[PDB]
């Protein structure tokens, strides 16, 4: 239930410099707190009694002083950096492993796009929060914490001022925090609305435009515009005026520091710079004292980050390898479904149930069906990158769950209708099949793929420059460079998507026709909802609403199968 | 972070001014803060003088009886201290609240009336992105910055005015870490931008790997890449691992070093100031006074670099704010007509288009529609079937040649007119966050509520509508993402019947369309077309058979024109076209 899985054993092998940190900055305080005192008795043993040693000698003291923190703050900085930044990377490098080795159904689990932010801003705001512990989450509470005992040390009745200006400020916080967090979220409310009313006017300009309707995006966006400037110039409004009474606080405790020690120099109590040195001392514990203040703000959030990094190491991965797994030298290529009942949320209705059929090596079959149908759900299946509830996925009539995934995965190639290329050269990315693949072989299939053409018409060709993700190249040219990508792989069993339809110039049919040629000796799905796509298939494979339709040629499915009768209907 | 570049303004002083126009409706208010600060500068560099009084006056010859008459004096001082402060930001928040709340207007009316090509050039994103910030870099250094400067300089020569004519000596012995402020300072402010940015590579890089194997993980497994992918990832987190080392220590060295010379010049002051003492040249009092100056020439000094900068790269945001709302917007010509009650004809004169200017993308296109014709559209990808669309609209203009409706050139009609006449459907259609009734009224403002069902009801459309959760007042969250496409596609056809036009493009998809809706879908194209002009973008074998007329196209040029028997039995182009397709 969870997981015992935590961050403090990313930490664990710095920690020699996880406490030189620390401990370099009590040097710091420490060379902090002496300063005052080494100013009152500046004035109340060396002014105040003529010897000019004392003033001279103690004066030198302060500088040496002075020095050693500096030693120790920049010794505490080079320390808690080497021990935030090893963690971070170790912490971050786990992370990505860990997604590595995910399936379809742990990247469902958190979205994908909150995967990345996890292993992105988290590792940084954690890579932060022990910066932040190393350094500062030391030298603030004994600053504040010192700064009292000294005070206290110094003389103990005046001490009893600070029950009077800790506990006021105390409270500011604490006010502040509870009536000020709803209202810095209701600026974000407000932001998203202006950011989506912005949004929608550039995503449908060419609508609203059409329509004629742009004034009631002005009286759209003034409502977001309005709900933004009330939500700041309230929250801001808070602010404004928390500091200053902050800093009253702060300036009416000095008062009190001056008017009781006029009190306690009078009846012989308080030499004078004992007084001055008090003065310094309520500051550094007043400063300090919201400097704390401000850490515990960025705790509460920094622990957030520490609960989703968490989540993702102490997720278990889905599709499993069985220890005794049988290798696969080759594969020929039959593929059968025994009783296949298929669900991708274990909260919605079956995408597949007792779908059966079987395909043999070599054979092109049409996987045929509307959206919805399950149909797409073999892509999916074949190579095990889900299991099935109930019902065997097997190949070679071997069950998929039994053989090792890297012998099993690399004779199956898939061609997805989302397409996602890699940041390098276009032949690096067709190469992703076979490195040792030599230059003819990437040309040839990239010549079937329909491809060569365009990607020879480019100023270095191959070798040209592939963006992250392939968003330099366009959606058509995207999915024949991963089609060219699949053959050179030379798959066994190849499943294609004719779905969406994105795109078709006519250049869609030269394809198949290409396939034909080259994938004898080896067998081919090709998922599409259009009838002409399935005419080239020797089979059609019907799916409709999860459960197979009908398993046979045009002629045969055009009698029986009324999914088959009525997708044909709509089509011509 | 650290800046990259100061900013490249071209002539500041020229937009500073116009910048300077935005809170002239404000300015006595402006003014009122501007003394606001002063005063409260003053009396904050006077506190630590009285403290030195109240030293040299009530404490060292006893006299006590003098004391609460000095502390009331600070004690109101301080008072007064943080009730400026309190106006001098108060005020200052709603001032600058308002600016910016106007440059949000301007901005986004710009939007509404600029061409719609600057939307095509750039990204969305990198827009919305630099507009923003450019905005907030505004506001920021408005409500904040400015004072936060101004306020230091008086403090600062304040500071040292009171200083000097209470001590030279003295003075010079405090004054002598500004040498070394700034010399530590920039020395530590170097390293730290060198190596902000040799970072913020590495880590970009970084995370590029990382949002692009998360997103294409799929096709990771699929080709065993796993290995390989994480040994690219480890070769540039060892990287990412030495450098964001070096970034972090000097990006956190300067409030150790900064408070080192707080201390330094807290010894300095202590030391000559007791051995002022003792020869009698200047009193305790005075002493005390001192160190409260000696912080004032680090940090605030610091404060006083980077306000600087900050508002150096909001005078170059404005610029950027300021061409925004200098671009030219659509003007519909004096002398545009509004569109006579026509049937609608349409009608181009060897048309010449390219967006570049450099590649064209529509070649000497000639024809003409008569009224009550269904035309079909076909053609490979970059047949230029898709430009035809935005050049009916006058969304952008033609190079050479000219188009027009009824016989009145496009660029002589009124785009407000024009656009009623012309209804449009697009295969990326765009609905709206709101309910669903007020999707489908968007097209008639003056829309009942029966109509819309009426409409909804011949355009197939009303079934579904009644069968969502919230009914017609289903709020379609994020675009409609809750709803089938085929169902999206049947709303945004039932939207533009409302708008009755006379002459309608078209553009249906059937890529994730259900049989079932594909039937409703092109039983609704037909009552949406029937009493009107229907140019059309076609995608189905029942409209290009049944239609009036067939412009295939090729390379933005017009390989043949036609009807559907005709175009098969010249055995051309549509042939190809049409057999490798229905075959």
């Amino acid at each position: 239930g969870g997981g015992s899985k935590t961050l403090a054993r990313y930490l664990k092998p710095y920690w020699i410099f996880a406490v030189l940190a620390p401990l370099f900055m009590v040097v710091e305080v420490i060379s902090d707190l002496s300063q005052p005192t080494l100013l009152a008795r500046i004035v109340d043993e060396g002014i105040a009694r003529g010897d000019f040693s004392l003033v001279l000698k103690t004066g030198i003291l302060m500088l040496i002083v002075a020095l050693i923190g500096a030693v120790g703050g920049i010794g505490s900085t080079v320390f808690a950096s080497y021990a935030s930044q090893n963690f971070g990377a170790d912490l971050r490098r786990d992370l990505f492993r860990k997604v590595l080795s995910f399936s379809i159904s742990n990247v469902n689990r958190f979205h994908t796009s909150s995967l990345i932010t996890r292993l992105t801003n988290d590792v940084t705001q954690l890579q932060n929060l022990v910066m932040m512990l190393l350094r500062i989450v030391v030298r603030a509470p004994l600053l504040f914490v010192g700064g009292i005992v000294m005070a206290v040390s110094i003389n103990v009745k005046l001490s009893s001022v600070l029950i009077f200006l800790i506990p006021p400020i105390v409270l500011l916080f604490v006010w502040l925090t509870k009536k000020g967090n709803p209202l810095f979220r209701k600026i974000q409310e407000s932001t998203d609305e202006v950011n989506r009313v912005v949004r929608e006017n550039l995503l449908g300009v060419r609508v609203v435009r059409a329509f004629r309707r742009e004034e009631y995006e002005n009286e759209n966006f003034r409502k977001a515009n309005e709900s933004l400037r009330r939500s700041i110039i309230s929250a801001f409004s808070l602010i404004v005026f928390a500091l200053p009474l902050f800093i009253f606080i702060v300036n009416m405790g000095m008062i009190a520091v001056l008017w009781f020690g006029g009190v306690l120099v009078r009846n012989n109590q308080m030499e004078i710079g004992s007084i001055m040195a008090y003065t310094n001392y309520l500051m550094q514990i007043m400063f300090s004292l919201m400097m704390i203040g401000n850490i515990l703000n960025f705790i509460v959030r920094a622990s957030a980050s520490a609960k989703r990094v968490l989540e993702v190491l102490n997720e278990k991965p889905a599709i499993e390898e069985a220890d005794n797994a049988l290798a696969l030298p080759n594969v020929e290529g039959s593929v059968s479904f025994e009783n296949v009942e298929f669900r991708y949320f274990e909260n919605t209705d079956p995408v597949l149930s007792g779908v059966n059929f079987s395909v043999k090596p070599g054979s092109l079959v049409a996987v045929l069906g509307e959206t919805g149908s399950g149909k797409s759900t073999l892509m999916n299946l074949i190579p095990r990158l889900i299991d099935p509830e109930r019902g065997r996925v097997e190949v070679d009539e071997l069950d998929v769950r039994t053989v090792k995934l890297k012998d099993l995965r690399g004779h199956i190639s898939a061609v997805p209708q989302e397409t996602v290329l890699f940041s390098g050269t276009i032949k690096e990315n067709l190469k992703w099949g076979r490195e040792d693949a030599t230059d003819d072989e990437i040309v040839e299939a990239a010549k079937i793929a329909q491809i060569h053409d365009f990607i020879i018409s480019l100023p270095e060709g191959y070798d040209s420059r592939v963006e992250r993700g392939g968003r330099n190249f366009s959606g058509g040219q995207k999915q024949r460079l991963s089609i060219a990508r699949a053959l050179v792989k030379k798959p066994k069993v190849l499943i294609l998507d004719d779905s969406t339809c994105s795109v078709d110039p006519i250049t869609e049919k030269r394809i198949l026709d290409g396939l034909k040629r080259y994938t004898k000796g080896s067998t081919t799905f090709i998922i599409t909802q259009k009838i002409p796509t399935a005419l080239l298939a020797d089979k059609i494979l019907v799916l409709h609403e999860g459960k197979v339709a009908g398993f046979g040629t045009h002629k045969e499915l055009l009698e029986h199968s009324k999914p088959y009768r009525e997708i044909y209907e709509s089509q011509f | 972070g650290p800046i990259l570049e100061k900013p490249a303004l071209k002539n500041p002083t020229a937009t500073l001014r116009r910048l300077l126009g935005y809170l002239r409706p404000h300015t006595f208010t402006l003014i009122m803060v501007f003394v606001f600060v002063t005063v409260s500068s003053i009396l904050g560099v006077l506190s630590p003088y009285l403290i030195g009084k109240t030293i040299d006056v009530v404490f060292v010859p006893r006299r006590f009886d003098l004391l609460p008459r000095y502390m009331l004096i600070l004690g109101t001082i301080y008072a007064l201290t943080s009730l400026l402060f309190w106006l001098q930001g108060k005020i200052m928040l709603t001032l600058s609240q308002d600016v910016v709340f106007r440059l949000r207007k301007e901005l986004f009316e710009k939007l509404q009336r600029v061409p719609v090509g600057f939307f095509d050039r750039t990204p969305h994103g990198d827009i919305i992105s630099r507009v923003i910030n450019d905005v907030d870099n505004i506001n920021n250094v408005l409500g904040n910055s400015i004072i936060q400067f101004f306020s230091g300089i008086v403090t600062l020569a304040g500071a040292v005015i009171m200083m000097f004519r209470v001590n030279v000596i003295l003075s010079l012995v405090t004054l002598s870490i500004v040498p070394l402020t700034v010399l530590i300072t920039q020395i530590v402010s170097s390293q730290t931008r060198k190596y902000f940015y040799e970072n913020q590579r590495v880590l970009g890089q970084l995370n590029g790997i990382i949002e692009e194997d998360i997103s294409g993980l799929t096709v990771i497994k699929l080709f065993t890449r796993e290995e390989k992918e994480m040994e690219k990832f480890d070769r540039v987190n060892e990287s990412l691992r030495k450098v964001g080392t070096k970034a972090q220590i000097f990006s956190g060295v300067l409030p150790p070093l900064m408070n080192m010379v707080n201390n330094l010049g807290f010894a300095l002051i202590s030391g000559f100031g007791g051995w002022l003492a003792l020869k009698d040249i200047i009193t305790v009092g005075t002493i005390a006074t001192f160190i409260g100056y000696s912080r004032q020439f680090t940090r605030p000094l610091n404060e006083l670099s980077n306000q600087f900068n900050m508002i150096q790269m909001a005078l170059a945001s404005a610029e950027r704010i300021f061409e925004i709302l200098d671009l030219e917007e659509e003007k519909d010509d004096p002398d545009a007509v509004e569109l006579r009650e026509v049937r609608g004809e349409i009608e181009f004169k060897n048309v010449w288009f390219s967006y570049d200017k450099k590649k064209p993308v529509l070649k000497d296109i000639t024809f003409h529609i008569k009224p009550g014709q269904k035309v079909a559209l076909v053609g490979p990808t970059g047949s230029g079937k898709t430009t035809i669309v935005n050049l009916l609209m006058r969304f952008y203009d033609v190079d050479r040649g000219q188009i027009l409706v009824d016989g009145i050139d496009i660029r002589k009609i009124k785009r407000s007119s024009l656009r009623s006449s012309i209804g449009i459907v697009l295969q990326d259609t765009i609905l709206f966050s709101t309910t669903v009734k007020e999707n489908l009224k968007y097209g008639n403002p003056g829309a009942t509520d029966e109509e819309i069902k009426e409409a909804a009801k011949l355009t197939h459309s009303d079934h579904f509508i009644k069968h969502l959760p919230e009914g017609y007042e289903t709020v379609l969250t994020d675009n409609g993402e809750d709803l089938s496409q085929g169902q999206r596609q049947l709303l945004a056809i039932t939207r533009a019947f409302l708008a009755n036009p006379k002459i309608l493009i078209l553009d249906e998809a059937t890529c994730n369309v259900d049989t079932k809706t594909e039937k409703s879908i092109q039983a609704a194209m037909w009552k949406l077309m029937e009493g009107k002009t229907s140019i059309i973008i076609a995608h189905r074998l029942n409209t290009i058979k049944n239609a009036d007329l067939i412009i295939v196209l090729r390379d933005g040029e017009i390989v043949e024109m036609g009807k559907h028997d005709e175009l098969i039995q010249k055995r051309g182009f549509y042939y190809e076209l049409f057999t490798s397709q229905y075959g």
